[PDB]
Order: C-alpha cells, then structure tokens, then sequence
C-alpha cells in the first residue's frame, strides 16, 4: 500500500458534517507538517490546508485540518453539493519525496444509498481461440459512486492483470464501473474457478464463473 | 496574480523522452522551488521531484533512473524531462511551487505541499496507430427454473483511438441495455462491453447481435450472441 | 529549522 493511506470514500446529507482520516508513519506525519487538497476531475487540485491546520485564503473556515501523531483529519462542516470532489493529503517522507494519500471522494447524499448489481462474464471461445482471455466484470446501478474491486482465482487473491475503470455517472444519477481481469487461456483453465468481489459501503457482492465447454 | 503554464507534446512514441516546460507570469522563479506532479486518469496524485529557482534538484526515487529537471530563471521557466517513457507514464502533468520545512543540515528543503499549480497538460504515451477492435460475444450463462432474466454481452477488445458506438439489434432494442465506459490498459489501447438483460422466454425466439462501430478504422461488426453449452 | 510558508520566497 501507498505510504500515507486515506478511506476510499465518504458520504453524508447537506448540511452535515464529515471527517477524512490520512494515515501516516514516523517517517512521514511523524516528522512533517501536512497539507490537503480539493480536487475536481477535469481541474487541478486547489489547496485546502497547509501546515495541519492554516487555511489559504478563499478556503472557507467549515474546512479544517488537525494532526495528531503520525496521522492527520480533514474536517468539512455544513456539507454544499459544491463540496462533492477528491480529497487528498500529503507531507514529505523520508524516502526524500513528497507523498499523497490515494485520495477520498467525498459525496453529497442526493439519493438512497444504492448496492451495485454484478455481471461476470468468463472468457468466450472465440478469444480463447486467440490465445487470450479476459474475465469481465460490469458493476452498475450504484451509489454513492466509489467502488473497490477484488479478484479471486480459486479462492487466492490475484493481483496482476486487473484494470479497472473510474465510476461514471448513468443515466439515472446512480453509477457504474468495470473490472477486467487479463489471463493466459492457460491460468483460466488451470483454477477451478474465478470471482469479482466488489465492496461498496462495506458490503461485498461477488460473481464467480468457471471454465466449462462441450 | 502568479499563473503557471505547462507546455508540451501531447504525444510521445513508447522508448522516447518526453519534455515539459512550465512557464511563470505575473511572477517570478526567483527564491521558490518548484515541482512536477503527474495524475494518470482516473489514479493518485505521484510528485516527480523539486528544483530550487539556483539548480538544485531533488527527485522521486521511483523516477531516479529517468528523470531530470533544469531552470532558466532568464525567461521565469522550468522544465522536466523524462526518459524511456511506456504507457505507465501516461497522466496529466501539472506544474506547481512547493513549500515546507528548510534545514540548514543534509537534509536542505522538504517540500510538504503546493500551493499553486498551473491547470496540466496531458501526455499520452502511444505509437498512435489506428486499430480497430476484435468483437467477442459474451454468452448469456446456462440458467434453469425458467431462467428469469438473461444477460448478454459484448466485449469490444483492443482498439485506439476513442470512441466506439455499441447498439443491439440496430437500435431496436434499448430497454436494459447498458453500454460501459472504455477502460485504458497498459498495452496503451481501450476496451469497452455492453450488456443487454433480456426475458429468457424468448432466448429460442428472438436473435440478439451487437453492432459495433469504431469510426477511426472504419470498422464496422455485428457479431450475433447466443447461448452456449451443450 | 525554518517553515517555508505558501507564498514566501526565501533565499538560502
């Protein structure tokens, strides 16, 4: 995992009021002091708090900053629709670089919470007739728009070959996403079976398909 | 009143360097050290390194083996170069001065943030060749006790450049259809899917074919999707 | 030893 850690996501009504955690090390937070940022896709990140706790000027006072430890908190009171963006915290580490927190989107309640529905699709013969196999997860229907994605071969997590694309906004305000999982025909073949596990709000929905023919 | 400005290519060819410069207006380079940070779409925020507005330099371990800055204070500029490229470095790049804490020891500057950032700049690390893609069906999987609801898909593999179009049936069939945003691999090409839900009743009855049409390469399937198993 | 402050050249 990436040196300064933050929750993939966080959520509330407008109005209310939320927290970000960024998790850090003596090597880090521990030493140096920390800033954050409000970033909007599409535009640069804007910065938010310097030195744990100081606002720039135009930064509003319902954000705030503290530090304690070797770990730090983004606080936003009275939550605006604007407000929706990722957050990311960062300081120096003493691997001689800057680092940032893998980031939080922060979402503004405008709807019921919404678990995603799954579909996992095994590679087809005519791709393996290629010499190739792709495993293909579509998530849809949920929201807030933050999902993490987790492969399983057998029952043993896999880690290389998953591309996963960032939530997109349907139609009808909820979201959707992704998940590719590349193989040899050979890997496919070899496990009795594979599984897209997605986590959303702290439930898992998983798929499982396995290889079969005639 | 300080505003950055990065320049450069927009493409580069995987093995080459890739070049940025970022140009300072309504201030100055004199007395800050300044940074290159770099977001591929959709991922983190990875900071490169900082230059000192006299030369002095400090990089990302992660980039050492490649990367280089320099500063011409003369023209308020500063640049990056970064060798070998591969798709890995395809991001946006943005250009910023940095602030922290200063030692007087070894340790020199620590840079613990950014406070302006000019607005990035995007560099694709592609050969750039038109390709179009390979069409897959994907089955709907075997499902008894009057089977419900069926899912049927398509996977529209390793093509370049955006967009592609999906429809089903020709159009005729748009209830619970749903076509998904491309994914950008690290082969530097893009894959998408769409699925369509269908009553089982009629798996036997009605013919299902995804129409895909990929504009750049004038390539143009449609591949029929039937269930399979024996 | 020393805070740099956003905004404030400093000369070593």
């Amino acid at each position: 995992q990436s040196v300064l850690t933050q929750p993939p996501s966080v959520s509330a009504a407008p109005g209310q009021k939320v927290t970000i955690s960024c998790s850090g090390s003596s090597s880090n937070i521990g030493n140096n002091m920390v800033s954050w940022y409000q970033q909007h896709p599409g535009t640069a990140p804007k910065l938010l708090i310097y030195e744990n706790s100081k606002r720039p000027s135009g930064i509003p006072d319902r954000f705030s900053g503290s530090r304690s430890g070797t770990s730090a908190t983004l606080g936003i009171i009275g939550l605006q629709t604007g407000d929706e963006a990722e957050y990311y915290c960062a300081t120096w580490d003493g691997s001689l670089r800057t680092v940032f927190g893998g980031g939080t989107k922060l979402t503004v309640l405008s709807q019921p919470k919404a678990a995603p529905s799954v579909t996992l699709f095994p590679p087809s013969s005519e791709e393996l007739q290629a010499n190739k196999a792709t495993l293909v997860c579509l998530i849809s229907d949920f929201y807030p728009g933050a999902v993490t994605v987790a492969w399983k071969a057998d029952s043993s997590p896999v880690r290389a070959g998953v591309e996963t694309t960032t939530p997109s906004k349907q139609s009808n305000n909820k979201y959707a996403a992704s998940s590719y999982l590349s193989l040899t025909p050979e890997q496919w073949k070899s496990h009795r079976s594979y599984s897209c596990q997605v986590t959303h709000e702290g439930s898992t929905v998983e798929k499982t398909v396995a290889p079969t023919e005639c | 009143q300080v505003q950055l400005q990065e320049s450069g290519p927009g493409l580069v060819k995987p093995s080459e360097t890739l070049s940025l410069t970022c140009t300072v207006s309504g201030g100055s380079i004199s007395g800050f050290h300044w940074s290159w940070i770099r977001q591929p779409p959709g991922k983190g925020l990875e900071y490169i390194g900082y230059i000192y507005y006299s030369g002095s330099t400090s990089y990302n371990p992660s980039l050492k083996s490649r990367v280089s800055m320099s500063v011409d204070t003369s023209r308020n500029q500063f640049s990056l170069e970064l060798s070998s490229v591969t798709a890995a470095d395809t991001a946006v790049y943005y250009c910023a001065r940095d602030f922290g804490e200063y030692h007087y020891d070894g340790r020199g500057f620590q840079c613990e943030g950014f406070d302006l950032w000019g607005q990035g700049t995007l560099v694709t690390v592609s050969s750039a060749s038109t390709k179009g893609p390979s069409v897959f069906p994907l089955a709907p999987s075997s499902k008894s006790t009057s089977g419900g609801t069926a899912a049927l898909g398509c996977l529209v593999k390793d093509y370049f450049p955006e967009p592609v179009t999906v429809s089903w049936n020709s159009g005729a069939l748009t209830s619970g259809v749903h076509t998904f945003p491309a994914v950008l691999q690290s082969s530097g090409l893009y894959s998408l899917s769409s699925v369509v839900t269908v009553p089982s009743s009629s798996l036997g009855t009605q013919t299902y074919i995804c129409n895909v049409n990929h504009k750049p390469s004038n390539t143009k399937v449609d591949k029929k999707v039937e269930p399979k198993s024996c | 030893s020393i805070k740099i402050r956003p905004r404030q050249a400093f000369y070593a």
